[PDB]
């Protein structure tokens, strides 16, 4: 339905922010993923006019980039059953991403920011925007359990070693 | 009622009212998000800072460009500093006052297409126009002729314009500008051990170069002064306080445009690009263009830029007849004060791009206004 | 309803109530077994003294610490200290209040993953949270930049931070501390012949040390005086009666902090790792880390820290450029009043550790809240 | 006659004669003083251990490093180091024969004018010359195209060159390398405890480096192993006996060469400064170097580190067009190698800086013999 739509190579790299600045408990990791998200999928300007503004209009209303519409968006994702016609245009949008040709560079860094930054600490609970952007990078939805474990205590020899 | 007039500056975003002689805020383009832990509770917030507080608080920050080359790149960190020049600082209601926005010659057709798109569908500006940068420069000279070596911090570019009437095929236009020096003037710092690696020492190199750096009359001769270096050699205080000194690197990094090899980009100097353009122009014209040249833009304030590029066109023109630079003591803010008085015309006000004709015409509208 | 904040201090154990200017109670972390026959019939219960009873009757006592080098080693000692706080010098139920433990950087993980288990699965308090120490001393300055000379009784460790933001990779750390000064000045009083041999002299030599020591300003031309031995020598009376006196060793046992090589350990001293620290922070916040230095930590409570260290890490510092040394006369329990800041801050309910979110996450959650 | 060639290694002098296929002798690249009493009376003398008989006695020394980031720091100890490689390892009269030392590009001059002012003034070769490293690792793949990721122990750096002709504008350089890895593996066992504190413990952690640390194909696929860590764990023995074990530490310090935020350093990793030094290179050169890219240096050979790289220059190529990685088993030795090339050839012997040559000319002579 949005054929000969395409993006440029690379265009979130410098988006993506540090290690260090995605450990921090003052970091909110929706707004900012989704700000990758956001410039991962701006459609390069190869593509003809009324593809480029019928995808660029269907992001104004689902990747929005004041952090008011953004909050206002997760107003309507705890009652997605009742809001139907932007709930179905999601899914589009998740048919794109999933054919997106840098996939698999936006599915490595985006369970990165799943565990440095702990976006998906709901882990079934997190609203519809997370649930199938992450489902539409990654195919089996297996992010449900794995960044919780880090494989506390075992101690296979000898105490304290100065 | 009043318009306002925002250069979208490649490294300083300009902005004003119209009509004002100097612009309102001059503030650098400069985005940026941190880069650490944020183990304080209160402070955390904000946390994307732009414009001045993003320039002081440079330490703890990852710097970026929203434009690059003339050319926008970053579309939401653009809208993040079109909203800090209305709201942060102008404080001014987008909606009630028509703008004027300011750009390059021979940049892409998108980057004039979604500047618009974004100033209607985001600001709801009444009306909007869009100006090739020497051309404005022409209104600030006050005087209708002459080509413009508008070199600003991201790109380079001549106008060739006769009274009234331009010259498309021979507007001429190259990518080294100030960034270029920057980003050399990081190379050659490494010779003497300076290295300054990131992105806020790389704010601090162009402190460096913006403050220590001239042009040279005569390179090969003034650079075997520097071969007994006695008095070529000042000294800068860094930000952290120990001190740095440079010598022939302080007028080599400046010899960037005029010889574009040492960037390693195959071009002729703006010197040479000046000429080449004024040949394509047609023969009558030449000897009106060689009387009216217009050093422009903040790349153009070096010391002695106006003494070599007066010296070297004559070396290529022929000596027949007069060469003039006209290097007025404004060139930083000239784009703006020719936008200022632009905005300003009566004849005007029928040429903007309003919004009732928009709603028909959607985004190609501006291609058809002055292309 | 209102939160604890007890600081494990590697020699003192710190604690008290949230918002609280001063902490409640502070005892010495040692807990001690008797080590004699005992004879009487009555008096031979409570096999295990801690805290000041420990202190009072240390004659009679093995008196060992629970925490060395800042890293928690018995951790069944450890459950009795922290029934000492809560049960016995406290007063208070922990399975009502939240508590807000605090810890040096760089340390183990298993020291940080055993204390929260140790602290739901043991006392059952409803909320945790772990703090870094040093950063929590910024909130006793309350100004939001500046390096912290953490020294406490088992570790000294310096934490720069720009304002919000922490340099993770600048953190150093030092073992070097009072016990490491309390070790050598055993060594120094054998020279005199004062022979303090085990954990109750040990005891007691910390005594000395908190009465007389003093760092000297300048190390060389003040042993110098300790030649014309006139005026340094004080004199101490010993518990049994008995007074010692001691002369060069009274400042020469602190200057451990700045050669560590006298007791043996190859780095640089505490002024020095100071500006290594800085030197590894970004450029831009170096001008502003040198007008910010806390000390904190009881250990830098000898006269005359501040007056030597302004004094030589400008020496390292390039002079232009001024530098502080932020030392409040509370720095021994600054570490505390930041703690019994920032549980009682109204932005900080939702960043605890309830024991609901507890039950599914196990204790690796403590390493998804701050580090 | 014959030539020596001695890459003055920023880790490990590696040396020998020319055209022989190894080099004769390879060493660290360390000097130390001892920092203790010493009160035998026989074997107090010695008093600066350089090389092999520091590594074996390091115990007892303070190690220190002559040459950091590439850079030649202390000249009163590379006098020392080089005078170890003539007479106590080579046994070679050095003014007999000629001499190549090599080095880093875009280093400082005085890197480079006093290390030929020290080779002849000291000691009185015959004839020098200074390489480029990279441009010696094409020499040894025997092939004349091709970017190289030189990565060493103190700097990394590109050198793209098509046949023949390099690319100046182009090299790029990141100080990243395994100095860099060592220090943050130091960083991260204390996660797990251990604790290795000052020099001697710092050659060490290279022992476990060297040994154990493999770079992850998917950092984090590889990383949710180490979850459920079954198999990831090795074990290592130190030099007392105690031993240690590593888990996801053992990778997570070769993923500072992909993510420099890992050591905080605001920079793109040598898989995309890779692709940033061929996006500088004009677009016909492209095709050859995305087929020609050669590994090199010892820091890559980390097992893994080809199959890495190229899967993710390929994540950033467009992929309609192969990519290489030249990754030879010789590695380590490949800029000895090529330097052992270089000074064999017949067209070579007339590239040298003669001493009669330099009498005249002073030390700026290297800098008119390939810049
Ligand atoms: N006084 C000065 N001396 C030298 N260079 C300057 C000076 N002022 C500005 N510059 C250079 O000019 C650049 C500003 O150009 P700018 O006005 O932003 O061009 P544009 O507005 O077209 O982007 C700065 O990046 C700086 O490098
Ligand atoms: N007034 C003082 N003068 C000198 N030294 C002191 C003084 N008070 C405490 N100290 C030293 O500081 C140590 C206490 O440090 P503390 O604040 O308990 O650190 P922590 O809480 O990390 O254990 C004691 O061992 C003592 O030697
Ligand atoms: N086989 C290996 N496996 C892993 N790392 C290695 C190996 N060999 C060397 N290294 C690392 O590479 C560095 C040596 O690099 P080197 O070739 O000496 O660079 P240079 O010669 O420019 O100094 C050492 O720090 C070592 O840690
Ligand atoms: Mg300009
Ligand atoms: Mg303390
Ligand atoms: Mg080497």
């Amino acid at each position: 339905p949005f054929s000969g739509l395409k993006f440029k190579q690379n265009s979130f790299l410098s988006t993506v922010p540090s290690v260090t600045n995605m450990h921090s408990m003052h970091f909110d990791a929706r707004e900012t993923f989704l700000g990758v998200i956001r410039k991962a999928l701006e459609p390069d300007t190869s593509t003809p006019f009324p593809v480029r503004r019928a995808f660029d209009g269907l992001r104004a209303e689902i990747l929005p980039n004041d952090t008011i519409k953004s909050a206002a968006l997760k107003a309507q994702c705890s009652d997605i059953d009742k809001h139907p016609e932007l709930k179905a245009k999601m899914e589009t949008l998740k048919e794109v991403i999933t054919h997106h040709p840098q996939k698999e560079k936006l599915a490595e860094i985006a369970l990165q920011f799943a565990r440095e930054a702990g976006l998906t600490r709901l882990k079934g609970e997190t609203d519809y925007v997370l649930s199938n952007v992450l489902d539409g990078l990654i195919g089996d939805g297996s992010w449900r359990a794995g960044p919780a474990y880090e494989s506390y205590l075992n101690k296979p020899g000898v105490d304290r070693v100065i | 009622t009043t318009a306002l007039v925002c250069d979208n500056g490649s490294g300083l975003v300009k902005a004003g009212f119209a009509g004002d002689d100097a612009p309102r805020a001059v503030f650098p383009s400069i985005v940026g998000r941190p880069r650490h832990q944020g183990v304080m509770v209160g402070m955390g917030q904000k946390d994307s800072y732009v414009g001045d507080e993003a320039q002081s608080k440079r330490g703890i920050l990852t710097l970026k460009y929203p434009i690059e080359h003339g050319i926008i790149t970053n579309w939401d960190d653009m809208e993040k500093i079109w909203h800090h020049t209305f709201y942060n600082e102008l404080r001014v209601a987008p909606e009630e006052h028509p703008t004027l926005l300011t750009e390059a010659p021979l940049n892409p057709k998108a980057n004039r297409e979604k500047m618009t798109q974004i100033m209607f569908e985001t600001f709801n500006v009444p009306a909007m126009y869009v100006a090739i940068q020497a051309v404005l420069s022409l209104y600030a000279s006050g005087r209708t002729t002459g080509i413009v070596l508008d070199s600003g911090d991201g790109v380079t570019h001549n106008v060739p314009i006769y009274e009234g009437y331009a010259l498309p095929h021979a507007i001429m236009r190259l990518d080294l500008a100030g960034r270029d020096l920057t980003d050399y003037l990081m190379k050659i710092l490494t010779e003497r051990g300076y290295s300054f690696v990131t992105t806020a020492e790389r704010e601090i190199v162009r402190d460096i170069k913006e403050k220590l750096c001239y042009v040279a009359l005569d390179f090969e001769n003034e650079m075997a002064t520097a071969a007994s270096s006695s008095s070529l050699e000042k000294s800068y205080e860094l930000p952290d306080g120990q001190v740095i000194t440079i010598g022939n690197e302080r007028f080599r990094c400046p010899e960037t445009l005029f010889q574009p090899s040492f960037i390693g980009m195959e071009s002729a100097g703006i010197h040479e690009t000046t000429y080449n353009s004024i040949m394509k122009c047609d023969i009558d014209i030449r000897k009106d263009l060689y009387a009216n040249n217009v050093m422009s833009g903040g790349t153009t304030m070096y010391p002695g830029i106006a003494d070599r590029m007066q010296k070297e066109i004559t070396a290529l023109a022929p000596s027949t007849m007069k060469i003039k630079i006209i290097a007025p003591p404004e060139r930083k803010y000239s784009v703006w004060i020719g936008g200022s008085i632009l905005a300003s015309l009566s004849t005007f006000q029928q040429m903007w791009i309003t919004k009732q004709e928009y709603d028909e015409a959607g985004p190609s509208i501006v291609h058809r206004k002055c292309f």
